[PDB]
């Protein structure tokens, strides 16, 4: 729709400094294309008329510097379009960057790493890619009318009218044309992107599709989308076979009409003949720039669809934020003050979490354990304020989180993730996000915390090794404790574990808490598992099932308390 | 990069040829529609020199001979006035003629648009049969990879063949569907246009196509200075695509820590440099048109100047002159974007060269409709040794007895070869000097459609395609009904948090909710396996990812009270699967131990030292 055109005219406002030396060299240089043809009827006007083959050479001594003019002009031209369009996309990236980064983990779910990435790097491409060529390549067609009526003027006020008549049905012809196409364009897309992710889900399942032998489904199901597809591609063929014949034969008509009228003229002594031979190189010049920006049109469908997705992310503003004027207690430790906090998405039945309540001392060590969809992954994140409370209320040191300098509480919070990613570089670079500034005795003392000394060592180039995207160059859990020695290096005042641990065997698991405890004991630890055997030395223990509490105390008292948690005993019992 | 131009580009046509008759239609319509296209111009030069000839015819005395005419201009000076007179053909005195003059521009204008019509029903055509032929195409490519055995896909890089399926496919389109057209009609112009103007005049045709090795010179020179600057923009953007990866997959782990600031700074530096690069890259890559443009257009000056010359001289006609200027812009449109359809011509080569490589491989081995299905649910393993290449033998003489109705487990080390036995008895890989037969007959003489229809299966990783949940449940058996569904929902306990979902049963997965976890994804795929009702169900590492109650839950609802079938337990923790029918002990194929909890326990073997390591901590 619109949504290509609000974009660019934000966008590409910086760049009028640009673009209108692009229009305005685009414009002198179709004017000495049309020159040139100029005085080459000139030529037979004056020198052939007259015979002189002087007259012939000195003019074309001036065709020789118009066509030079033209192509420094053009060029010139092309490169400052280049600049101009190359500096949009630079604009582009950057504002969807900068506007991206302010969303919360809840944004980043609803678009999705892959195509969030994708759309902030091909996207943007396609975009300047139809910039670049519609200032460098398409707009060639209407300077190309513009300066063809405007010398028809120049060179008579008669049989002008010809072509000041037969240009606007071009014009009309194509807007036709197109009007109907475009539309058969965005459904081409819309239809090509569905068959891709057919294909993509076809290939990626292979093993599954042949195992439950659903072939008859998918051949029917790709059947009818490429048949789909087909009578769009037919729709669109339709339109593209219409357009090439009636430009030329609108060209072909001005031109003969052009012959017809200009004769009669010359008869009565009105016109010259020369002027013949500028207008048809005139039409000719015409019906090269037209075809060609109308063949290289076909580009708009996809900037269309690339600014709808630019739109879908630009619009959707965060919905986390500081409150304007946070408190800075700067001092905050361990407290942890959940009080009857409830969580839900939008138009769902039941809330992810509801009417749940615990806190925790300054120093003491709390976990949380609970069967698979009980709500307890979001825990941490409402925790850490990545997803803000629908109607509940947790508070540190007295005072609820959504009025805490969320930047300082980033700063005194220490997580691990569900998903252990590591960014691709050195372990000596990851693990510098806990301060940025440690020292190589301080990771060494970490690593043995997080019980991964072991192999750090063991690399023969020592602790500074490369590493891949996501940590994908190590084994697993190996993961899991650099993740650990990156937030143990910080050393936060709260300690947010989840499902960490359970990559990790029990022997390493018990090392590990038993270092946090040597070292973060002043701290308060909380923990997200599914392993018994991590969560029974807590000091505290609560389980959450359906979104609610379902038992708290100690793993003494709870596991005959609540026959919910002697469910998870008797499945970890031998 | 191309390996081969001349066989897949005949290949390519052969794709085509099928339609024979309509094929050459087709390319008569093309030919005859270029040729009366450069027919057009002669006739209206003809009508151009009628015209001049009848005006300037009026000036000299009437009644005399044309060379009397030029006698008397002669002799009284204008040489080459006098030239031109005698190379034109006026009989003096006498006006323009507007019968011929109106019969001549009547039938330019007739042509014209018959020329129209033919090109618009050849466009037609051309568009019909390509289309047939790219739906054929891709509808073989489908039938193929439905047909193609597992070890090609897995003995590959994950997004090659992908990017060979999906992407080169539309590189073919957007290839030939363009081609087939737009370069046949410009050889067929410039083939015409080429034989026209040498009939026309041969020293104009020579400084004409002067230009055409300027052009091919111009546009290599100007590539070859570009393709170092493509290559830095490519790795650029490459880079800045990995950046953008790191920090887009550990959003959080930024967000986390404070370490925005640094990324945004990172980024703008790395987009700065990309700025500039692609700016010169595509500057470079842009300016190829305006220079062929100027050189044939210095070959338009030296045409109209050689032109003038002469026409004064005599030796040609204005109107000839006139067609020959439209000619050579006419040969200059080519030429504007010849490399492009070059470049996408051979681009075009390539995928489609790659695309019939792969539909050229080996298929599945004819599976023989023997149709055998089980009844009791016993299965039998002999000594199979499969190896995914020779030399490897992950799996080595394995000779495991279940009982029907038995939930007989396996444990071993991670990567040991359990997926790989999974998929034998799959028929994903074929055995290696070993029986395996269920319900005591081999497997290897039974079709592997009827055999695949009725184990049920879930690997260790799950997979989902795009669609509501609602969708990949009802995957499992499409004719069944919504009561159905929500029955083995409730069965996979996915019911615990669908409807905490933004709308149960219809979120679209592949658009995900945040709330979709690992998981729960496991128990969405073993749902919908469920839901197939199968009789010989296996559970490789189906519940990695969820905790071990839900585990023993659904376990001991959908196996062990399900007496009426067997069933095979993977999992990797030893409380999930224990007393479950005797359990296996596999360490790198090379089956170790067989029996049941108690007494599997008893001998000491490595499972007792795995419960007994594990659980006490020691290492
Ligand atoms: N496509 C493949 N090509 C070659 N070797 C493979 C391929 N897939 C797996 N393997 C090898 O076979 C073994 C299979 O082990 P696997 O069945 O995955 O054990 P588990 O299921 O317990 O993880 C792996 O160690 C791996 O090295």
């Amino acid at each position: 729709s619109n949504m290509l055109w609000a974009l660019l005219r934000q966008y590409v406002r910086p760049y009028r400094w640009l673009l209108a030396v692009v229009a305005v060299l685009q414009v002198i240089s179709n004017m000495a294309s049309l020159y040139l043809p100029t005085v080459n009827a000139a030529i037979i006007d004056d020198g052939v008329a007259k015979g002189d083959t002087a007259r012939i050479v000195e003019l074309g001594a001036v065709m020789l510097g118009v066509t030079a003019l033209q192509v420094v002009c053009a060029v010139g031209a092309v490169f400052f379009g280049a600049r101009a369009a190359t500096g949009f996309g630079h604009d582009l990236r950057a504002a969807v960057f900068t506007h991206v980064t302010t969303f919360s983990a809840e944004e980043a779910g609803r678009f999705g790493a892959a195509s969030l990435l994708t759309r902030t790097t091909n996207d943007v491409g396609h975009i300047q890619q139809l910039v670049q060529l519609t200032v460098t390549m398409l707009i060639t067609a209407p300077i190309m009318s513009i300066g063809g009526i405007f010398m028809a003027l120049h060179q008579d006020a008669g049989l002008s009218w010809l072509l000041l008549v037969s240009v606007p049905v071009l014009g009309l012809a194509n807007y036709w044309i197109i009007r109907h196409l475009m539309p058969v364009f965005t459904r081409m897309q819309s239809l090509i992107d569905g068959i891709n992710r057919v294909l993509r889900d076809q290939l990626s399942g292979i093993r599954v599709i042949r195992a439950f032998a659903r072939e008859p489904l998918e051949r029917v199901r790709f059947a009818e989308a490429n048949q789909t597809l087909s009578d769009s591609a037919l729709e669109a063929g339709r339109w593209q076979a219409l357009m090439l014949p009636v430009t030329t034969l609108v060209i072909n008509v001005s031109s003969v009409a052009l012959i017809w009228f200009g004769g009669l003229r010359i008869d009565a002594g009105q016109m010259q003949v020369g002027s013949l031979i500028a207008f048809l190189a005139y039409f000719m010049q015409i019906l090269m720039a037209v075809l060609m920006a109308t063949f290289m049109l076909v580009i708009f469908p996809r900037a269309a669809v690339c600014a709808d997705r630019i739109g879908e992310v630009l619009s959707t503003q965060t919905a986390i934020t500081n409150p304007a004027d946070p408190v800075r207690p700067a001092a905050i430790a361990g407290d942890i003050g959940v009080h009857d906090a409830t969580f839900c998405y939008p138009g769902a039945d039941r809330p992810v979490l509801q009417d749940v309540s615990f806190t925790v001392p300054r120093g003491t060590t709390t976990a949380v354990v609970g069967s698979t969809g009980s709500g307890k992954s979001t825990l941490i994140s409402l925790i850490c304020r990545l997803y803000d409370v629908t109607s509940g209320s947790l508070r540190i040191d007295g005072v609820d989180v959504r009025d805490l300098d969320i930047e300082q509480l980033w700063s005194a919070i220490g997580l691990v993730p569900q998903r252990g990613y590591l960014f691709s570089g050195t372990v000596a670079e990851n693990l510098r996000y806990g301060r940025a500034d440690a020292t190589d005795d301080e990771m060494w003392e970490a690593l043995r915390v997080a019980a991964a000394a072991d192999f750090v060592r063991a690399h023969p180039q020592g602790l500074d090794m490369p590493v891949a995207q996501g940590g994908i160059n190590f084994s697993g859990g190996q993961r899991q404790r650099l993740a650990i020695a990156r937030a143990v290096i910080r050393r936060p005042a709260i300690y947010l574990f989840d499902d960490a641990f359970s990559a990790l065997d029990v022997h390493t698991d018990a090392r590990v808490r038993d270092a946090l405890r040597e070292v973060a004991a002043d701290a308060t630890v909380v923990i997200v598992s599914q392993r018994i055997s991590t969560v029974i030395e807590a000091d505290q223990v609560v389980v959450i099932d359906d979104g609610r509490v379902v038992g708290i105390g100690t793993h003494d008292t709870l596991l005959a308390d609540c026959p919910i948690y002697a469910e998870f005993a008797e499945s970890q019992a031998l | 990069r191309t390996r081969d131009f001349k066989g897949s580009a005949i290949r390519l046509a052969r794709r085509l040829l099928p339609q024979r008759a309509l094929t050459l239609a087709v390319i008569l319509l093309g030919v005859g529609g270029i040729a009366i296209g450069v027919i057009g111009p002669r006739i209206l030069g003809h009508a151009t020199d009628l015209l001049f000839n009848g005006v300037i015819g009026r000036e000299l005395p009437a009644g005399l001979t044309k060379e009397q005419a030029v006698e008397a201009a002669r002799a009284r000076g204008d040489g080459t006035f006098a030239d031109l007179l005698s190379g034109m053909d006026i009989v003096p005195g006498q006006g323009v003629d507007f019968g011929a003059v109106g019969r001549t521009l009547a039938l330019a204008l007739g042509l014209y648009l018959v020329a129209a019509l033919l090109v618009w029903v050849q466009a037609r055509l051309l568009n019909v049969t390509v289309q047939r032929t790219m739906v054929a195409l891709r509808a073989e490519v489908q039938e193929k990879i439905h047909r193609l055995p597992l070890s090609y896909f897995d003995s590959r890089q994950r997004g090659e063949v992908l990017s060979r399926v999906t992407n080169d496919v539309d590189n073919i389109q957007n290839s030939v569907s363009m081609t087939i057209s737009q370069l046949l009609t410009s050889v067929l112009t410039v083939f015409a246009v080429l034989v026209m103007m040498l009939t026309i005049s041969p020293l104009l045709t020579l400084f004409t196509v002067v230009t055409v090795p300027a052009s091919l010179w111009v546009t290599r020179w100007i590539t070859r200075r570009s393709q170092p600057l493509f290559v830095a923009q490519w790795r650029n953007t490459g880079r800045l695509a990995a950046h953008l990866e790191e920090t887009y997959s550990g959003f959080t782990i930024v967000k986390t820590f404070g370490h925005r600031e640094a990324a945004a700074g990172k980024f703008a530096e790395l987009n700065s440099e990309t700025q500039q690069s692609s700016f010169g890259a595509q500057f470079f890559s842009g300016l190829v048109s305006p220079a062929t443009m100027f050189i044939g257009n210095l070959s338009y000056v030296a045409v109209a100047v050689v032109g003038g010359l002469q026409v004064a001289t005599g030796q040609i006609t204005l109107g000839s002159i006139q067609a020959f200027i439209q000619y050579v812009r006419q040969f200059n449109q080519p030429l504007t974007q010849v490399a492009g359809m070059y470049n996408t011509l051979q681009s075009g080569i390539a995928s489609a060269e790659r695309v019939f490589d792969l539909l050229d491989t080996e298929e599945e081995s004819a599976d023989s409709p023997r149709r055998a299905d089980v009844r009791t649910g016993r299965v039998e393993f002999e000594h199979v040794s499969f190896s995914y290449v020779p030399g490897t033998p992950v799996i080595e003489d394995l000779s495991l007895v279940a009982e029907p109705g038995s939930t007989v487990a396996i444990v071993g080390p991670t990567g040991a070869g359990k997926t790989t036995l999974v998929n034998l008895l799959m028929r994903f890989y074929d055995v290696d000097s070993g029986r395996i037969t269920i319900d005591g007959v081999d497997i290897a003489s039974v079709s592997r459609e009827s055999l695949r229809a009725s184990i049920g299966m879930v690997l260790q990783d799950t997979w989902l395609f795009a669609g509501t949940i609602y969708d990949n449940i009802a995957y499992g058996r499409p004719d069944a009904d919504e009561d159905e569904v929500i029955e083995a929902a409730t069965a996979a306990y996915v019911d615990r948090f669908v409807h905490t979902l933004p709308n149960g049963y219809d979120t679209r997965v592949d658009d995900d909710g945040g709330a979709i976890s690992a998981g729960e994804k496991q128990l969405i795929t073993i749902a919908r396996a469920v839901l197939a009702r199968p009789k010989l169900l296996v559970l490789d590492e189906a519940t990695s990812s969820v905790d071990t109650r839900t585990e023993l839950l659904i376990a001991h609802a959908m196996a062990e009270l399900r007496r009426d079938r067997t069933s095979f337990i993977i999992a990797h923790r030893l409380s999930t699967i224990r007393d479950a029918d005797l359990i296996l002990v596999m360490d790198s194929g090379r089956i170790i131990e067989r029996g049941t909890h108690e007494e599997l326990l008893a001998r000491h073997g490595r499972y007792w030292e795995m419960t007994r390591v594990h659980l006490g901590g020691i290492k």
